[PDB]
């Protein structure tokens, strides 16, 4: 038998307890970087390897921009939460 | 079993995108501008991934629960995985329907091993674009 | 501009 909570993967836009940013014109930093990396590496990289490059993207390529000084120049790091028991590839054999 | 999940099933599976942009003003939540680009980005990205995508827009918290009860009470037997994409306002463990909060554990528990047996040993992914608090990461320099 | 969720 297997546990009832295995093979769950939770991709979070932001670290636990933090703000998650989104651009008013382009869209959220996370879904932005996730779609770029999924479109670019789903042929060749394991899923957790795709999801870490998404982390490097949101962490480094992005920074907030606001007229409110309170919400300006803020960073964001995603958070992978894997209860998976095997690796995940979107290509076959 | 294998070193990797079996993905050579008939279907890759269901990809449910839940895109709440407009919220009732009784909540104090504001229009989520730019989410249409995200949801439309996700539909295409998983359309190339051979997923059966289903975009669902401005769903109330009760409509989010009952949809996931219907999705979990499906015969996923022919599907490799289940993807779920939530795009809304958020707290820690809390996702927002357009009229109030849901618990992230409410939604996910519909798909557990003993509840969604068509999806047992099958990768269940959950992508959550939502705040988890109100702490500001200001960064640091290298 | 960028906004918090």
């Amino acid at each position: 038998k297997i546990p009832v909570e295995a093979d769950f993967l939770y991709a979070y836009s932001t670290a636990p307890g933090y703000y998650s940013w989104r651009n008013s014109k382009d869209g959220s930093w996370f879904i932005q970087s996730l779609c770029a990396m999924l479109k670019q590496y789903a042929d060749k990289l394991e899923f957790m390897h795709i999801l870490t490059r998404v982390n490097r993207k949101v962490a480094t390529e992005f920074e907030s921009f606001s007229f409110d000084a309170t919400f300006h120049a803020k960073k964001q790091i995603p958070c992978i939460v894997s209860m998976l028991t095997k690796e995940l590839y979107f290509y076959h054999h | 079993l294998d070193n990797s999940y079996k993905m050579d099933y008939p279907e890759m599976g269901l990809c449910i995108i839940i895109n709440n942009k407009n919220f009732h003003k009784s909540t104090g939540m504001t229009s989520r501008s730019g989410t249409d680009v995200d949801a439309a980005n996700l539909r295409e990205t998983f359309r190339n991934l051979k997923y059966e995508v289903r975009n669902k827009n401005d769903l109330t918290r009760e409509e989010i629960v009952e949809l996931m009860r219907d999705v979990s009470k499906e015969d996923h037997s022919k599907r490799s995985s289940f993807v779920c994409v939530l795009l809304s306002h958020g707290e820690e463990g809390i996702i927002f329907g357009t009229n109030g909060p849901v618990d992230l554990k409410k939604i996910t528990n519909f798909f557990r091993g003993d509840r969604c047996r068509s999806l047992t040993g099958k990768p269940k992914l959950f992508i959550i674009q939502a705040c988890r608090g109100t702490e500001l990461d200001c960064g640091i320099e290298t | 501009v960028d906004v918090a969720d």
